[PDB]
C-alpha cells in the first residue's frame, strides 16, 4: 500500500 | 447551511424564532421549491421540497417550525471481502463461501452518430450492499483475485424518511415533533433544529439513521487497508466483511438493524439558542457543549471549528449581549431577518488588521524576485468595512487573497476547546513572505478580472435576470461568511456570477415565529420558483433577495385570498 | 377523481388546497412541473437510468446535485442497480396508505402538465417538444424519493458502484 | 487546417499563390506567433512559430512560400510485450529475456495547504519506447503478470525537424525546398504545400517521418489484443514485441531506421492546384488522385471525404471554372483573399433545400407527441444565403440543427470514388421524422440562448476585445465550413464566444504570391500577437480579422521602415 | 562577444528581428516572444521541465489546451521527466548544426532578458510577473520544448498513460 | 475482452 497514491473523496453532502 | 433556534429567553416573547438557511443548489432536481399544502382535516404545512418530492422537508405549520443542515455524522461504511480462490464473484464469511447476487443490466445509449445501441454489464451485491470499485480511492484497493470491497449506507434500508416529514408536516407541538423524530429515528444525513408555539426551549438533534459500531469493534475489525486509508475517510467504519462479529450492532432502543439507538444520539434543548453551521453536534450551544456520543457523529471538541461556525455562534452571542449594533438584546423575528444577511466576514474581522500590520510596512515589495507595489491593495483593505455588502469596497480582493493563504503554521495560537470561537488565531510573523505572495497573486487576479481593487461587491457578485445584473451580497464559508452567496465562477471569467451552477448558497430561507394571532413566516427562494426564463417567476424572487426584501408568505386562508397577487385555479381528473 | 385548488400569491408561491392526500399530491405535482418541467423531466431520466438513451452515454449530467456530475452511462448503471425494482417495491411496502395515495396523485399531476406542455404554450420552450418530456409512474417518483436518501453514502460513489467488476 | 498551392496556369501570372490556413489553438504555448527573421547574408524569412520555437514553421521568404496541415498518416504504434514469469519488468525477444530500463522519478508537488512534498514512481522504457498504461483504452489491456504494452513514436528518434525548417527558411527555390524535404524526411505529423518563385507548379507532399510496416507484417504481427482494439486505433500497427521480424522496417532510401523510405511517400506537382483539408493524400488534386502508397498514410479512394474537404476542393474547382461568383477564372492573390473568407456552408448548399422540401409542408408539426411551430424556422432557413457571414441570418439555427441530424442511412446516394466531391448525397425521405426531431431541438436550443432564430451570425459568433464583441464569420468543419471559426462554447452559454479556448480555428493565415517587385504576403493572426489584456497587441489584429481586412505584412527593409507604425530599438548583452 | 539584435515593430506589433548572426537572431526572437506572451510561455516551461506540480499543485489540470491536451499536473510532470529526459535532450542537441545550438542559446538568453525586465517593474503581464514560475530558463529547456512539439502525433496523445505505466 | 468497455483516445492532433 502506498498512501501517496490515495485520493480522498469529498464526503460532504452538497459540498465541493 | 446554517440554522438557529432561539427560545423564549432569547426572543423575550411567548414563542421562539426559527432561522432556517440551507446552503444548497441553485439549479437541478435537488433545488428547493416553495409551496403550501392545505389538506382538509389533515395538514396545513408550508415550506420547501426538493423538486420531485411531495412533502415539506423544511418549513412550518401552525404549531412548529424546523430546518436542517448537513450533519458531520458518517452514514455509510465499507466492508472488505475475502474472496474464494478460483471464484472472484464469491466471498468468504466465517469460513463459508457466499455468492454475490448478480444483476445483468442493459442500458440503451445514443451514439455520437445518432443511432442507439445497447451497453451491458453485470454488477453485484453482497449482503452489506453493492460492490464498489475503490481503485480510485487507492490503486491497491482494486478488486483483486484475493479481495473485493462493498459499501453499506444505512439509508439503503431506511424506508421511513417520507413518513417522518409527513408526520412533522402534521405535528401539533414541539413535544410532538420531538417524539416523532425519536420514534422514527429516520433522518438520513442532516441535523435538525425546531421551535414550537408556547414552548420555551428550542430543539437541536442529530437524531436519525446512523451506523452502529463500537470502539471495541473498530479496534478489532478495521483491516490493514482500513487503517492505511483511515485518514482519507475519517470516522468511516472500514471493517472485515469475513467476520460476523464485525456486522453493525443493534441497541435495545435501536429502530433499525445496524443503526445507533435513540438514547445514544445527540440532542439538546435550550431556552436561549441552539445552532448549527455544518460542524458536529458538539457546539449546539456554546455555553452548554455536548459530549459523550459515538465517534461516528464527528469530533466533539478535538477539532478546530470552521470559520463559518465561529461566525455563526459569534453572531448569536453578540445579539444576546446587545453588542452587534442591532437594537436591544433579543433575537426577534425582525432583528434576525436583518442579522442573517449582514454579511460579516470572520477572517477579515479577526485577522485583516494583523495581516496588514505585518506586510504593509513598507507596501513596496520583493516577491519571487519581483518588484510589487501593494500600496493600493493595503490602503483599500485598511479602508474596507470587513463585510460583503453590495456597497462594500475591496471585499473581493480579500476573497482572492484569503482563499490563497497557506494554512500550515498560519496561526500561532492553536485551537483550544476551552475557547472554540477565538482559536485558532494569531497570524504568524514567519508567514509574512507567503502572505505577500498570496496578496501579490490576489492583486493580479482582480487585475485580469477587469474590476478595480475597490469595486463595490454588488458589481462583482450578481445574478442576471431579464438582462439586468442584480447586485448580491454575502460570500463563501472559507472566508468565514455566514451569509452565503458563493460563486463557482473564477473572478477573471466575468466576476462572481451566480448565473451558472454556484456552490452551495443561500436558497430557501425562513425566519419563523409564533405571535398571538398565529405563525408568521418571512421567506426567500433566492433563485426564484421557476427554471424557465420565460416565466414571470424566474427572477421576481431574485430581485427581492438582491434588495434584501423578505417575503411575508401568506399562511391563513384570509391571508392567501387577501394577497395582492392572489390567483386561483382548480385542476381535476381521472 | 383528484381535485386540487391552486392558489398563487406574490412570487408565484403556490398554496395547494385539497380534501385528501391523493389530491394534494395531484396539485403539488402539477405546480412543480408547471414551474420546473425541464429540470424535472431531465431528472426522471436520471433516477430511471434512461439518460444515455436520450442524451448519450459519454455526456455528463446536466445539473449538479447530491449525485455530482458523473457520465450518463455510469449514472444509468448506478440507478438501475441500486434503485432496482426490488428496492422500489421494498420502499413502497413500508409506506402508509395516505402517502402511497399522495405519490399517485403527484405522478398524475405531473403527467397532466406534461400533456399541457405537449399541446402548446410558450412555457418551457427549452424542452417541451423533446422525447424525454413524457409521462411518469408512481414508481418513478418513488425512485426519486429513495434517491434523495442516499446522498450520504451510495450517491457519493455512483461512478465507483457502476464500475465494480471482478478481474 | 486548409491549404492551397496554386500554379501559374491557375494564377495567370509568372508565379503561383500559396494559401496557408492552419486551424489551431487560440491560447496556450502551441499558439502561433508572427515574426520576420533577418540574419545578415543568411536568411530573410517571415511567418509564424509556436511560442517557444526559434525558427519559422509556416511562412515564406523572397523565394518560396509554404504551409502545413495535420496529416492522416499515423506516426506511432504499440508493441505488446510477452513478460518473463516472476519478473514483470522483463520481456522476451525471440525467446531471450531483456531487461526494461527503469527510471526512478521524484516530482515535488504543492499540497492544498501550501506545503510541497515529493511524489515518486519508477517508470520504464522498452527498446521500442516508453511503457504505456492501456487499461483506460480497455480494462482488459492492463499490465498483468504476462502482458505489458509499450508505445513507439518515430519522432522520438527524429532530431531533424528544427534543422529542416531552418533550411526551408533559407531556401532559394521550390526545387531546393523539395530536395530539402526529401533529404531530411523529417516532417513529423503534417502535410506540406509549397509554391516557388519562377516555378510553374505547386507542390504537395506527405513526406516526413512515418513508421514503416509491410502488408505481410500487419497480418502476421497484429496480436489478438491488437485485433480486438484495432477498430479504435485505425491503421495503427499493434505488433508482437516478442518477434524481431515484427520490428519496423528500413528501406534502402529510408533516412531513419524503421521509417518509410522517401520514394514510397506521397507527393504531387501540378500547374493548376494542390490542396489539403485534413483528409489523406488521396485528393491532393481532384483530377489526378494519388494511390498505391502504404496503408499507414490513410485511405485512398475507399472513404468518403469530410464535408470541409468537399467544400475546399469545390471552391478550388469553381474558381478555375469561373462559377463561384468572383471575377474571371484565375486564382489571383486578391481573389483568394476573398474566397477563403467567403464562409460557404457545404451541408446547407447541398442538403438544405432537400431538407426543407421534405419537412416544411406543413410547417406546423407533431414531434414526440408535441405541437411544434416551425414556420419561423422553415422561412428563416429558406431565406438564409447558406453562408456564415457576419450579417447572415439564421446560420446558427443550421449549426444547431445539422450537428444534431443522425447519419445512419441519411443519404441514398452512397460515396463513389469517381464522384468524391458530390457523394454521399440525396436526403433519405424516410429520415423525415428524425430531421423534424433534430429541428425541434435546434429551435429549442436557440430559444433558450436568447438569440432570435434569424439573428445575424456576427451577434452570435464573436471575439471580445476591450469590452466590445467584435463580430465574426465562419463556423465548424462539421457543417462543411471551409472558413473555420469554431467555438467550444454551447450557444446557450452566451453564443459562440471565441474568448475561451475554442476548437481548432483560423489562426495564422497567409496569402503569398511572387510578383516581379518581390514576394507579397497578406496575413492574419486572428487572436492577435499578445496574450496580455493590457497589451496594445492583444486585440488589434483581431479587429482587422473581424473587419476582414488582410494585413499586407511589410517584408523589404523599405517596407518595414516605411510602415506607418514603424518602431525600432536594439537589445544587446554579453 | 555580445548578442545584439535590432527589433523592428510594424502594424499589429509584428516584430522583424535583424541580426548579424544566428545567436543574435535567437536573442531578438526570444525577447519579443516573451515581451508579448510571458505568462503563457513561463507556464509552458513548467510543463516541459515537469515542474507544474511544485508551483500549481499536482491535481490541477494544465491551464492551456495544446497538442498535449489537458492532463493533471502530476501526470504531465512524470510524462515530461520520463520521455523528455536529460538523455533525450543530450541526443537531440548532438544532432544539431552549430548555428541552431547558438540560436537556441540566444533565444533562452533573450527570454531571460525580458524576464529580468518584467521582474524589475512595469505594467505588462500583470497576471503573472510576480509569480515564482516566471523565472530564467536554459538552452536545454528550449530544446525540451522543441522536442515536445515533435511528439504530438504519438507520445503526447498518451501522456497520462505513459505517466502511469507500472507492473503489478 | 469486452469490446463495449473500450474507450477510444484522442487521435486527431489538434482535434
Ligand atoms: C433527503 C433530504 C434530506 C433533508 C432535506 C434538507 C436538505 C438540506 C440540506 C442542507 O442542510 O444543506
Ligand atoms: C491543421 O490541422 C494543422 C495545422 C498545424 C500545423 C502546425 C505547424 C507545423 C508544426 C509541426
Amino acid at each position: 500500500f502506498e498512501p501517496g497514491r490515495t485520493r480522498a473523496p469529498s464526503l460532504q453532502v452538497g459540498g465541493e | 447551511s446554517n440554522m438557529y433556534g432561539f427560545g423564549t429567553a432569547a426572543t423575550g416573547e411567548g414563542s421562539g424564532v426559527l432561522f432556517g438557511n440551507p446552503h444548497w443548489y441553485w439549479k437541478g432536481p435537488d433545488r428547493f421549491y416553495q409551496a403550501q399544502l392545505t389538506i382538509d382535516g389533515e395538514a396545513n404545512v408550508s415550506g420547501v421540497s426538493f423538486l420531485g418530492l411531495p412533502v415539506i422537508q423544511i418549513g412550518f405549520n401552525d404549531s412548529v417550525a424546523w430546518s436542517h443542515t448537513v450533519s458531520t455524522a458518517r452514514r455509510f461504511g465499507f466492508f472488505q471481502l475475502s474472496l474464494v480462490q478460483g471464484e472472484p464473484t464469491s466471498y468468504l464469511r466465517d469460513g463459508v463461501p457466499v455468492k454475490m447476487k448478480p444483476a445483468t443490466i442493459t442500458v440503451p445509449s445514443r451514439n455520437a452518430d445518432g443511432s442507439v445501441s445497447d451497453v451491458t454489464r453485470t454488477l453485484y451485491h453482497s449482503e452489506f450492499g453493492p460492490l464498489v470499485n475503490l481503485a480510485g480511492l487507492n490503486p491497491a484497493l482494486a478488486w483483486s483475485q484475493g479481495t473485493a470491497f462493498a459499501i453499506r449506507d444505512i439509508n439503503g434500508e431506511n424506508f421511513r424518511t417520507l413518513r417522518t416529514w409527513m408526520r412533522w408536516n402534521q405535528a401539533k407541538s414541539l413535544d410532538e415533533f420531538i417524539a416523532i423524530q425519536k420514534e422514527e429515528a429516520s433522518i438520513p444525513w442532516v441535523n435538525t433544529v425546531a421551535v414550537g408555539r408556547g414552548s420555551a426551549k428550542a430543539w437541536y438533534a442529530d437524531i436519525g439513521a446512523v451506523p452502529n459500531v463500537s470502539p471495541a469493534q473498530t479496534a478489532a475489525c478495521t483491516t490493514p487497508f482500513g487503517m492505511a486509508v483511515g485518514q482519507a475517510l475519517p470516522n468511516v467504519p472500514f471493517f472485515d466483511g469475513s467476520r460476523s462479529e464485525c456486522d453493525w450492532l443493534t441497541d435495545a432502543d435501536s429502530v433499525q438493524k445496524g443503526a445507533v439507538g435513540v438514547s445514544r444520539m445527540p440532542s439538546l434543548q435550550r431556552d436561549d439558542y441552539v445552532g448549527n453551521m455544518n460542524d458536529s453536534y458538539w457546539l449546539a450551544n456554546v455555553h452548554a457543549p455536548l459530549t459523550g456520543y459515538p465517534a461516528i457523529f464527528g469530533p466533539a471538541g478535538t477539532s478546530a471549528q470552521t470559520l463559518r461556525t465561529r461566525m455563526g455562534h459569534t453572531m448569536a452571542l453578540e445579539r444576546l449581549a446587545g453588542t452587534d449594533g442591532y437594537a436591544g438584546n433579543k433575537a426577534t423575528s425582525a432583528v434576525v431577518r436583518e442579522m442573517v444577511l449582514g454579511s460579516r466576514v470572520f477572517s477579515a474581522e479577526r485577522f485583516k488588521d494583523e495581516v496588514l500590520d505585518l506586510i504593509c510596512t513598507p507596501a513596496q515589495w520583493t516577491v519571487n524576485g519581483a518588484a510589487v507595489d501593494a500600496a493600493q491593495a493595503c490602503a483599500v483593505l485598511a479602508a474596507w468595512d470587513n463585510r460583503g455588502r453590495k456597497d462594500s469596497r475591496g471585499s473581493h480582493l480579500w476573497d482572492e487573497f484569503w482563499s490563497r493563504v497557506p494554512t500550515a503554521s498560519l496561526f500561532t495560537v492553536p485551537f483550544s476547546a476551552a475557547d472554540p470561537l477565538n482559536t485558532p488565531r494569531g497570524i504568524n510573523a514567519a508567514a509574512a513572505d507567503a502572505l505577500r505572495q498570496a496578496m501579490a497573486t490576489a492583486i493580479a487576479r482582480v487585475g485580469q478580472s477587469g474590476y478595480a481593487l475597490d469595486a463595490p461587491r454588488g458589481e462583482v457578485l450578481y445574478a442576471t435576470r431579464g438582462g439586468t445584473r442584480l447586485p448580491l451580497y454575502g460570500g463563501c464559508g472559507a472566508m468565514g461568511y455566514f451569509t452565503i452567496t458563493c460563486s463557482e465562477n473564477d473572478i477573471t471569467q466575468g466576476g462572481y456570477s451566480m448565473d451558472g451552477q454556484p456552490n452551495a448558497s443561500n436558497s430557501y430561507m425562513q425566519v419563523v415565529s409564533f405571535p398571538a394571532s398565529g405563525v408568521q413566516a418571512h421567506t426567500f427562494l433566492t433563485f426564484s420558483l421557476s427554471d424557465d426564463p420565460a416565466s414571470p417567476h424566474h427572477g421576481d424572487y431574485t430581485k427581492a433577495y438582491s434588495a434584501g426584501q423578505w417575503l411575508r408568505v401568506p399562511f391563513t386562508e384570509a391571508e392567501i385570498t387577501g394577497n395582492a397577487d392572489y390567483r386561483t385555479a382548480t385542476v381535476k381528473e381521472l | 377523481t383528484y381535485s386540487a385548488e391552486i392558489r398563487r400569491t406574490t412570487m408565484g408561491v403556490p398554496h395547494i388546497k385539497a380534501g385528501n392526500w391523493g389530491s394534494a399530491g395531484y396539485g403539488f405535482g402539477y405546480v412543480q412541473a408547471q414551474d420546473n418541467l425541464c429540470t424535472m423531466a431531465d431528472s426522471f431520466l436520471t433516477y430511471r437510468g434512461e439518460r444515455s438513451r436520450h442524451l448519450g452515454g459519454s455526456a455528463q449530467l446536466v445539473y449538479n446535485s447530491t449525485l455530482g456530475r458523473p457520465r450518463n452511462i455510469d449514472s444509468d448503471f448506478f440507478h438501475r442497480h441500486v434503485i432496482s425494482d426490488e428496492a422500489v417495491d421494498r420502499t413502497m411496502a413500508a409506506q402508509p396508505a395516505k402517502l402511497l395515495q399522495m405519490v399517485e396523485g403527484f405522478a398524475a399531476g405531473y403527467n397532466r402538465y406534461v400533456r399541457e406542455a405537449k399541446a402548446g404554450g410558450s412555457a418551457h420552450a427549452a424542452c417541451r417538444s423533446e422525447a424525454w418530456v413524457q409521462p411518469i409512474t408512481a414508481r418513478d417518483v418513488w425512485r426519486r424519493i429513495y434517491a434523495a436518501n442516499l446522498a450520504g453514502g451510495y450517491s457519493n460513489f455512483a461512478e465507483a458502484i457502476a464500475n465494480a467488476q471482478p478481474p
